[PDB]
This record gives structure tokens, C-alpha cells and sequence, in this order.
RNA sequence: CCUAUAUUCAAUUACACAACCAUGCAAGAAGAGACAAGUCGUAACAAGGUAAGCAUACUGGAAAGUGUGCUUGGAUUACC
RNA sequence: ACAGGUUUGGUCCUGGCCUUUCUAUUAAUUCUUAAUAAAAUUACACAUGCAAGUAUCCGCGCCCCGGUGAGAAUGCCCUCCAGAUCUUAAAGAUCAAAAGGAGCAGGUAUCAAGCACACCUAUAACGGUAGCUCAUAACGCCUUGCUCAACCACACCCCCACGGGAAACAGCAGUGAUAAAAAUUAAGCCAUGAACGAAAGUUUGACUAAGUUAUAUUAAUUAGAGUUGGUAAAUCUCGUGCCAGCCACCGCGGUCAUACGAUUAACCCAAAUUAAUAGAUCCACGGCGUAAAGAGUGUUUAAGAAAAAAAAUCACAAU
């Protein structure tokens, strides 16, 4: 099991930024940072490179990403994972219906 | 700081004050200095005598063990102070030392019974 | 480390091949690097002095390719000797000459660098080594009709104990231990022996490098 | 066991909202049997007018 | 000031000390270049006695030599601080009392 | 301080007594939750207070909050394994979800006091060094021993100077 | 190449080459301050004797004056 | 900050400067002995001495110790570790390059655009996409060792070190120039650390024991410095009279001085006392009608709060 990763970011969550380049998603992550003198935590945005075989990635999406254990470039160093919010077309995990939103497009009352 | 080779070795360092030496059984890498950088500290000496007339020596016997079965080499002295605390066999160059002692005290003498007459 | 307004450096690794190829080019030929003055004991190419303990050595003796330079085949097969080995150790020791490559740029061919097999004190190896401190004005050679007699050698066991009591603490140390667990067992505890085996000083080591498995 | 009593939990949760969904989708069909009996009479009366 | 302006903006730091007529250094060793009278600001009437030094700094700058009669001509070696005679606008240095060339004050007999 | 609905909040104290301290495959906590309703007046105060808390312990884990995508407020713990650990809160209240997730993802009291007394352990009473690793400095404080010779001064049977005299007649 | 090894090459080639700047000096120009002799007016503070000021334009030794909009950081003293 | 002095005929508020506390250097005056800690101007050039030796030859070490802070915003913390070293049969232990990043990281946005800094293919070659970073500060300029059991960088310079200037103390001592800055051109490996040798053992200007220095704390063999208008403890008598002169701020000098120079007296420190320069600390979790501040107006991107529920649209001179 000799498959290991030098960085940090094991795995991370972000939103698309650009799909501009050919399978290849630019994927922003923000974190939460403490100011040592407010001492009130403040959303750092950090810019990720990641590798989309598929291409299915557009502007909007929320984006789970792995460590990949080789990087095929001195940018790239992450691949995609999984798609957790497609933007526009959400399904709730919790009850599997499509959302709009905070409105039901499917209620789940109504099984057939 | 960057080193070509070297190799670990537990040893005393001298960290003390003016006419008062104490030193630290150490474990450190050979090309630092003497009271520099170390890897984990072991025990302490004292080369004077207290008010009760004892010198007090420490061992960590366990880390030392476990440093030494690792790879680390021994200084003279602390194979002396380990020989003497009874968990190393006894350094033939105290062996030596107390028997040219014991030749000096017979020269002593003889020639003290010599003087007299 | 790694910044992003690193230097591309290119002299320093410029330098790296000139020396590399300097290294080869001008590389010292052993025949002047091992020679010496025998007035001063002084090594022209290095520039260091002779030890003192060697002083009377080097003017009543003669190094290996000394005396190799004299026989057909440069010594095929031929046991070869030190007087140190001859003084120290009264068991033969003998190095068995199987390949020998002397330098062609000594103009007497006293130089050379000689492979074969070691046999101290009666043990013999059962691996190509090769043969070290050649230059050492040491060596002496045994002639045919004592081949087969220095060969001679009776093999008796060693009366080296194979266990020995432990030191005082450290043997009170196991004594608490199993007591602790309940080792009723009054047993005195040994040191082993069989592996604290070690050669002498007077053992030569291997020159060639070292496999890792 | 933790991520099985996770899971189970959740299935009570959405049992409880799927109870809860239900009687909010009546109050909703008692919404539209008000609105449409009023949305009845205004358009009646407008059309009148422009009649 | 949000705390999203107080974040943005950082905790306020102090600003560094500005160095006065000596640069930084406590004593200065200068040559003297001209020995004169100034007078005091409006308020107060005196005839001050300044002298204009060559600082080994390389700059030329006005000092007031304290104390009352002095005996300093050209090319005179004295040592200057960093003393400002409220009097005196712009002269920030005092000849130190007690040096090379400028010995200290001799009493009256 | 003074600015903010709830000053007590972004104090040093606060921050230190929320104890939910995740294990070693939590790696993000994706917390998703609507602006309305009262339904969600749980997961909103939860995303108000208890956030910097377990932020503070878990400096490591990303947490990200989302408003107003799902109609459902949860949360969705990542791990390291690639498990997806989702908690459904609906009518969940604020210490309720705080149990809630120490329960399912989080370390036993045995777990962190295994961990401190580990710690403890690096600090040694019996070594020697600097104050900010070691107790003592010199060994001549110590009550037993011979004083220091910046303290009380030594005889003149100890001084090297002394020594070295007698040895020059 | 009947035991096994030796030597060699890693030097050049085409173009801008003080442009850009930093530190002093400089024939000179202009500004600000302090203004120990002063000269010329009185612009502002009172409906400061033409109410002040803002933006802008023009004019005048000078404070400034005037035109067009704007403000009261001016009054109209209040059964007038 | 437990604060105080200081704007005005006077009060309140706002607001800056200074004093009161601690530390480090230099200068002046004074000075008796010891103990301890530290020796601090120079990356300007060096006369001379020593500082790498060990050993039956081979070999091993030979900026390792030690010295310095020029450059670098350098860097702090964290993953992976190639490679080197110790012992083993492997495996283990130390140093750990290079590659990076969850995060942190001097001033300057009067540095706002940088100008090739990106991606896929399957092979390590062809090609096709039009990209990449940046107001959450990219790209630039200036300054500086540092977050300290420590860490980073340098060794005469050209960032390097083939080569070119050119004959190197940023080792211990010492010498010129320079600077306000001033330790012995001295003894040893007895004890530690390092190197060598199987070893007795050798070397080590590291280190130890010392010589010099009020730079600092302690004991005493020692008593001098500062101040006496308010802040802020403390002045009697003489001389000058907006002159000489004094001061950290206010300010004082009238044949009218507890503030100038001298005497007496007094106060506070003390082998130290003052002066100067550096520091530690000190600005705003406070305000914006009149004191500095609501930007001439609306919309919008990025970003932020939707925390309990409601609403949208009517005479009159918008354009
Ligand atoms: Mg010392
Ligand atoms: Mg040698
Ligand atoms: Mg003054
Ligand atoms: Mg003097
Ligand atoms: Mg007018
Ligand atoms: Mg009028
Ligand atoms: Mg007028
Ligand atoms: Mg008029
Ligand atoms: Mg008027
Ligand atoms: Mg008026
Ligand atoms: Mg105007
Ligand atoms: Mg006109
Ligand atoms: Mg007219
Ligand atoms: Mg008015
Ligand atoms: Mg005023
Ligand atoms: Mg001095
Ligand atoms: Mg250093
Ligand atoms: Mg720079
Ligand atoms: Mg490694
Ligand atoms: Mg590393
Ligand atoms: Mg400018
Ligand atoms: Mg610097
Ligand atoms: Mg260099
Ligand atoms: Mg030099
Ligand atoms: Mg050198
Ligand atoms: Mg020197
Ligand atoms: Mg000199
Ligand atoms: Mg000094
Ligand atoms: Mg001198
Ligand atoms: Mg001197
Ligand atoms: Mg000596
Ligand atoms: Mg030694
Ligand atoms: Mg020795
Ligand atoms: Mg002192
Ligand atoms: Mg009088
Ligand atoms: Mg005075
Ligand atoms: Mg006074
Ligand atoms: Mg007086
Ligand atoms: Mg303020
Ligand atoms: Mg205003
Ligand atoms: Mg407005
Ligand atoms: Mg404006
Ligand atoms: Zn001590």
C-alpha cells in the first residue's frame, strides 16, 4: 500500500472557478483562519489545480478532492474526486429529491 | 545544521559555571559542538563533591539502552561512570590507572622508609 | 529551499563536470603517487612523512610487487607473506596470488594492484578478496621446497567461555524483572558469547564495495 | 457501530419529517380550497364589470 | 470600523523612530569650520555662541558650544551630541565639554 | 472585547471550554444550512457558536458552511477513508448537535487524558537545560550542592588559581 | 581480451553593450518658513462700515473686486 | 498607566509634546579590593607567532570545531525523504539535500498590472487548446539575520567559481586606516568535545586555568556625582542685570534672581552620578453635525448579514 501524498490537503472541498483549461478544473477553497488579535475566525480562499479526466466540471460546482499520490505537473497536484452539488441541479442527500434551492422539485410525499 | 556523515554518540557536555563544572550525559551527533544541538538528554554529573560528601551521577538507563542497541558510541569517561554505576563491565584503563596508583604508593613508601634512616 | 525567484545557476554545475573530468584526466598514476624518498622518508607526490615506528622497515625490507617482479607469471597460484604476521602470529597466515595487474609506468614495475585469496591463521576463505596494503615494504615470499611446509598448521579448538556472568546492576536488573512477573526460577542469567566473535587488528579488511541486500 | 447508529437515527429523522410533510401538505390543499373560492368571486366580478 | 475593516486593516503598529541630526549615534567627531554669534527666537535676547563643525559623517551642520567663555578657532577638534538648545532655532548639537580641543570651563580667578 | 452581537465569544476561554476534539480521519466537516424557517434555529445557532470551538481543537479540519442550497440543514463529515458520515438536523438544538457529533466522530475522555499524559512526559523534572524546557539551569542551586560561584564565593582550596601556584613552587 | 585493462574529447558560437538607474555638483528658476530696522494700503473679526464663504471665469501693486449658481459657518429685532 | 506638566481673561471637550519606570552603548567627573557573567566599530588591508594531526607505511579527518551577519524578505512550523555516517546478515539510529504546503511571516499600492509566468495526448517526440498569477496585494522598490536547547547564509570579489580580477586572519592573539566605540602578539591538553591508532598514547588559540576592562549583579577594605521655580524631594548669603548665561516641557534673567556664576545649607543616589543615542512600553474593539473623519448620486462584481413576523403601486413641479 506504498501510495502516499506530500502535501497537506489530504482531501478538500471547493467551488469551480474556471474550466477554461482542458481537463483541468481551477477549484477555490475556503478555509477558516483565526486573526490573533479579533480572534474571530475569517474565510481564506485558496486556489487548487485539479485533474478532470472526464471534463463534467462547470462554473458553480461543489468539488471533493484527493491527494494525488503522483503530480503530473508542478501545479497539479490534486484530482476529482466526486461532485457534491452540481450548480442549478442540487439532490438532497438526506432524502435523495431534487431541490431548487430551499423548494422541493420532487416531494418526497409522493412516491408514485 | 547539515552535516556530511557523522555519527550518534552519548557523551558529557560540559555546562556549568567558573570553577564548578557539571556536565550533561548527552546524546548527540559527533560534528556538533559541545554544548550545541543534541538528539535527547540522559542524565547529569557532578564532578564536586556535596555537603554530605557523595558524587551524584544519573543514568537513564532505559533510553541509554535503547540509544546504544540503536547505534550510538561511548566516550571514554562515560564508559568509566558506567563501568563504576555496575550496568557496564569495569574500562581496563581504570584497571590500569589503579594499579600504576598502587606502584606509586609502593614507590612512596620506599623511598619514605629510605628518607628516614 | 524552493522559491519562486530561485537563480538558475549554471557555473556551479559547469564547475561540477570540470573537476569530474580533471578527476580522470589528471589522475595521479599510483607508481609516483606511492613513491618515496628513502633518505628523508618523505612522499614526494602527497607530501607526508613515514611513521617512525616504520623507519627501520622501510630500509631492511621490500613490498610485494618488490619481489613479484622476479617470478614467470607474476606469481600465479604463489603464497606471499608479512614479517608482521611472521612476528605476531606463529600460526601461518598467507595470501594465496590469484590475478595480479602491475603498473606499466614504472620504469623498475614495482607497482601494482594484486587480487587472491586470504588465509589467516590457518582459516581459509572461500571468496576473492583483494590483497591490501601492497605498497607496505612487509611482504616476503616462501619458496617452493617450504610451500607445502608453512602450510602446516594444526587446528585446535579455542577454550574461549561462551557465557559470562552479567555485570552486577544489570543482572539485578533481569533478577527484578522476572521476580515482578512471578519467576520463581533462581537460575543464574548468562551473556552469550557465540556472536561477540571479532577479528584482530592484524586482520585486513575488504577493499571492494559493499552489496546492499 | 457508530456510522450504523448514524444511519439509523437519520432513517428516524426522515420518518418523523416525512409524518410532518404530510399534514403541511393538508394545510397546503386547505390553502388552495380558500384561494380558489375567493379567486372565484373576484374573477366573477370582474368580469361583470367589463361585461 | 467593522471588524471586517479592523481585519482587513491589521492591528496598528508604531512607526519607527526617526533618526535626529547625528544619525543615530550618541556622540559625533567634528572639525570646527566657524566660530560665530547667533541670537535667540523673539521671545528671549541673547548673543549665543555656535560654531558650524564638519561631522565625520561628512555633513555640515550649526552646534552651540555651552557654558560661559571658550577659547575654539578653526580646525579644532571637539565632540558634539545630540543636545537641542530650545533658543536656537534649527542648531540640534552641542559641543561636549571636556574633549580633545574644548576642555571644560575654567572658573573665574 | 466590545464590537459583535456576542463579545464572550471571540475570548481565549470560550474557545479553550468547547471540548469536541476529532480523531485522526476527520479531515472536513462541510456544514450546510438555510437562513429561514424554524426549523433550522438549531443549525443556526450551532453555525454561531460552536464552530470557533471545535475550529480551535481541530486547526487541521476544514469546515466549509453553506446557506440556502438544500431545503434540509446537515452536515457531511469527509474522513480519511473516503466514508461520507452525513448527519441530518432538522429540529436538532444546539447542545443536541454537539452530543450528537461527539458521539458518532470524536475522541473518548480516556483517548485525550492517554494523550496528555503522554505529553507530560516530554518535559523531564530530571533534566537540565533552559527555563522554558528545563526547571533548573545550573546544578549548583540545587540545596544539597555546592553553591555557585556567582553566589557565594568559592574557597580558595577549589580556585584554579590557587592550584596552579602551588604547582609553579 | 594465455589473470584483465588503457586512452580520448565537454570548447565554443550570433547580437545590445551605460540604454535604465543610484550618489554628489551645477550656470540658474520657483516655492515654504522664520520674518531683530521697515514701505504701501486696510482685506477679514461689529449689517468691520459693499455681509461673509464655495465652484468657476476675468481683472488689478497688494490684501482683493466683479459676473453666474450655491451655503449661513449673518441679521430682518418676530400681536411688526 | 493610579498618572502628572503644558493651549485660554476664564471653563468644558478634543488633541499633540514632555516628565515619572526598566535596559544597552558612548562622553564627562570620581574611583579601593575581590567573586561571577560579558567583552560589541568595521564583509576596509594585513607585518609576525600558533591554530590538523594520528600511524609500521595504506588510510581517516583537514570552515568538523570556531568566526562573522554582506546578501537574501530572507524566513517560522509541518509531510516526504534521495544521499552520507555507526553496527549488523538483514534491519535499525543520526545528519538530512532536493520537492513542497494546512497555517504564520518588515515597510511601501505614489509598486496595479506581471508578459509566457498554463492544460491534455501518449511517448519521453509530434501536436492541439488560450491560457497562468493578481486589490484576500501578483509583478516591483527599500530595509534587516532571526520566531533562539536553536535555525539560515558567507568564507577576498565577480550571487556560483571552469575561468577573470589577484595573492586573502568575517580563527586565536596583535598591526595600519576608519570609528563616539580600544582584552594577552601569554600556559597547557590535568578534566570535557573532536581527529587518529587494536593500543599505551599524540594533537587541538575548541576548551580549561588565568592577565586586562566599573559593561553589569554580590560582599565589603571605599566616597564622589547630580539636584534644590512647577511637574518632582530639597537653598542662606553674595556678584551680573534681557549681558553673562540656564532648561526634558512650561519658561528665568527689572541696583527686584529660592530658575544665571560662587558660598552655606538641604534632598536623592552611590563606586557610581549625569548627558546623548538606542531600545521595552505607549495610537483606535475610539469616533465621523459644530474639533480629523458620512466620501456629489444610483446600480453592480467580489464579499458579507438574511437571526421573529409583516410589505410591494397611486392627487400635485421626475425625465
Ligand atoms: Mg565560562
Ligand atoms: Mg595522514
Ligand atoms: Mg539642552
Ligand atoms: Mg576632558
Ligand atoms: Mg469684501
Ligand atoms: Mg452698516
Ligand atoms: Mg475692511
Ligand atoms: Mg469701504
Ligand atoms: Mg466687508
Ligand atoms: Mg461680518
Ligand atoms: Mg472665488
Ligand atoms: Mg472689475
Ligand atoms: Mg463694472
Ligand atoms: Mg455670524
Ligand atoms: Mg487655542
Ligand atoms: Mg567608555
Ligand atoms: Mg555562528
Ligand atoms: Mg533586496
Ligand atoms: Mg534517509
Ligand atoms: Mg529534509
Ligand atoms: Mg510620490
Ligand atoms: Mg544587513
Ligand atoms: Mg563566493
Ligand atoms: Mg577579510
Ligand atoms: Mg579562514
Ligand atoms: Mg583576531
Ligand atoms: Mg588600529
Ligand atoms: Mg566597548
Ligand atoms: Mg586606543
Ligand atoms: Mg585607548
Ligand atoms: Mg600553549
Ligand atoms: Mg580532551
Ligand atoms: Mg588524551
Ligand atoms: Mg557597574
Ligand atoms: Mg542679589
Ligand atoms: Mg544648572
Ligand atoms: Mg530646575
Ligand atoms: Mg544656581
Ligand atoms: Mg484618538
Ligand atoms: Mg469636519
Ligand atoms: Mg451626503
Ligand atoms: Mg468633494
Ligand atoms: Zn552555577
Amino acid at each position: 500500500s506504498i501510495a502516499r501524498s506530500s502535501v497537506h490537503a489530504k482531501w478538500v472541498v471547493g467551488k469551480v472557478i474556471g474550466t477554461a483549461m482542458q481537463k483541468t478544473a481551477k477549484v477555490r477553497v475556503t478555509r477558516l483562519v483565526l486573526d490573533p488579535y479579533l480572534l474571530k475566525y475569517f474565510n481564506k480562499r485558496k486556489t487548487y489545480f485539479a485533474h478532470d479526466a472526464l471534463q463534467q466540471c462547470t462554473v458553480g460546482d461543489i468539488v471533493l478532492l484527493k491527494a494525488l499520490p503522483v503530480p503530473r505537473t508542478k501545479h497539479v497536484k490534486h484530482e476529482l474526486a466526486e461532485i457534491i452539488f452540481k450548480v442549478g441541479q442540487v439532490i438532497d442527500p438526506v432524502t435523495g429529491k431534487p431541490c431548487a434551492g430551499t423548494t422541493y422539485l420532487e416531494s418526497p410525499i409522493s412516491p408514485e | 545544521r547539515a552535516y556530511r556523515g557523522g555519527h550518534l554518540t552519548i557523551r558529557l557536555a560540559l555546562g556549568g559555571c567558573t570553577n564548578r563544572p557539571f556536565y550533561r550525559i548527552v546524546a548527540a551527533h559527533s560534528k556538533c559542538p559541545r554544548d550545541g544541538r543534541f538528539v535527547e538528554q540522559l542524565g547529569s554529573y557532578d564532578p564536586l563533591p556535596n555537603s554530605h560528601g557523595e558524587k551524584l551521577v544519573a543514568l537513564n538507563f532505559d533510553r541509554i539502552r535503547h540509544w546504544i542497541g540503536c547505534g550510538a558510541h561511548l566516550s571514554k569517561p562515560v564508559e568509566k561512570l558506567l563501568g563504576l554505576s555496575g550496568f557496564y563491565p569495569l574500562h581496563p584503563m581504570m584497571i590500569t590507572n589503579a594499579e600504576r596508583l598502587r606502584r606509586k604508593r609502593a614507590r612512596e613508601v620506599l623511598l619514605a622508609s629510605q628518607k628516614t634512616d | 529551499m524552493a522559491r519562486k525567484k530561485v537563480r538558475p545557476r549554471l557555473i556551479a554545475e559547469l564547475a561540477r563536470r570540470v573537476r569530474a573530468l580533471r578527476e580522470q584526466r589528471e589522475r595521479p598514476r599510483d607508481s609516483q603517487r606511492y613513491a618515496l624518498d628513502y633518505e628523508t622518508m618523505m612522499r614526494p607526490h602527497s607530501g607526508n612523512r613515514l611513521p617512525m615506528r616504520a623507519w627501520a622497515d622501510v630500509r631492511h625490507e621490500s613490498r610485494l610487487l618488490q619481489l613479484l617482479n622476479r617470478l614467470p607469471l607474476f606469481g600465479l597460484g604463489r603464497l606471499v607473506t608479512r614479517k608482521s604476521w611472521l612476528w605476531q602470529h606463529d600460526e601461518p597466515c598467507y595470501w594465496r596470488l590469484t590475478r595480479v595487474r602491475p603498473d606499466y609506468a614504472a620504469e623498475n614495475l614495482d607497482h601494482g594492484k594484486a587480487w587472491g585469496i586470504l588465509t589467516f591463521k590457518g582459516k581459509t576463505e572461500s571468496e576473492a578478496r583483494e590483497i591490501e596494503q601492497v605498497m607496505y615494504h612487509d611482504w616476503r615470499l616462501v619458496p617452493k621446497h617450504e610451500e607445502e611446509a608453512f602450510t602446516a598448521f594444526t587446528l585446535v579448538p579455542e577454550d574461549t567461555p561462551l557465557s559470562v556472568p552479567y555485570p552486577p546492576l544489570l543482572r539485578a536488573m533481569i533478577l527484578a524483572q522476572r521476580q515482578k512477573y512471578g519467576d520463581t526460577s533462581t537460575e543464574e542469567p548468562m551473556l552469550n558469547l557465540e556472536r561477540a566473535r571479532i577479528d584482530p587488528w592484524d586482520y585486513p579488511a575488504k577493499l571492494e564495495a559493499k552489496t546492499k541486500t | 457501530e457508530l456510522m450504523a447508529w448514524n444511519q439509523a437515527e437519520n432513517q428516524r429523522l426522515h420518518e418523523l419529517r416525512l409524518a410532518r410533510l404530510r399534514q403541511e401538505a393538508l394545510e397546503q390543499e386547505r390553502r388552495q380550497a380558500e384561494e380558489a373560492v375567493l379567486q372565484a368571486r373576484e374573477a366573477q366580478a370582474w368580469a361583470q364589470l367589463k361585461e | 470600523a467593522t471588524l471586517n475593516q479592523m481585519h482587513r486593516l491589521g492591528p496598528p503598529k508604531h512607526p519607527p523612530g526617526k533618526m535626529g541630526p547625528t544619525a543615530g549615534r550618541p556622540q559625533l567627531k567634528g572639525v570646527v569650520l566657524r566660530t560665530f554669534i547667533r541670537k535667540p527666537k523673539k521671545p528671549n535676547s541673547a548673543n549665543r555662541k555656535c560654531c558650524r563643525v564638519r561631522l565625520s559623517t561628512g555633513r555640515e551642520a550649526v552646534c552651540f558650544i555651552p557654558g560661559e567663555g571658550h577659547s575654539l578657532q578653526e580646525h579644532h577638534v571637539v565632540l558634539v551630541q545630540g543636545g537641542r538648545t530650545q533658543d536656537l532655532p534649527g542648531v540640534k548639537l552641542t559641543v561636549v565639554r571636556g574633549k580633545y580641543d574644548c576642555g571644560h570651563v575654567q572658573k573665574k580667578k | 472585547p466590545m464590537k459583535g452581537r456576542f463579545p464572550i465569544r471571540r475570548t481565549l476561554q470560550y474557545l479553550g471550554q468547547g471540548d469536541v476534539v476529532f480523531k485522526d480521519s476527520v479531515k472536513v466537516m462541510t456544514v450546510n444550512y438555510n437562513t429561514h424557517g424554524e426549523l433550522g434555529e438549531g443549525a443556526r445557532k450551532f453555525v454561531f457558536f460552536n464552530i470557533p470551538q471545535i475550529q480551535y481543537k481541530n486547526p487541521w479540519v476544514q469546515i466549509t458552511m453553506f446557506k440556502n442550497m438544500t431545503p434540509s440543514p446537515f452536515l457531511r463529515f469527509y474522513l480519511d477513508s473516503g466514508e461520507q458520515v452525513l448527519v441530518d438536523v432538522e429540529s436538532k438544538s444546539n447542545k443536541e448537535i454537539v452530543e450528537h457529533i461527539r458521539k458518532i466522530l470524536g475522541k473518548n475522555e480516556e483517548t485525550l487524558e492517554k494523550e496528555e499524559q503522554e505529553k507530560k512526559q516530554l518535559s523531564h523534572p530530571a533534566h537540565f537545560g533552559p527555563r522554558k524546557y528545563c526547571l533548573r539551569e545550573c546544578m549548583c542551586e540545587v540545596e544539597g550542592q555546592v553553591p555557585c560561584p556567582g553566589l557565594v564565593p568559592l574557597p580558595k582550596e577549589m580556585t584554579g588559581k590557587y592550584k596552579a601556584a602551588l604547582k609553579a613552587t
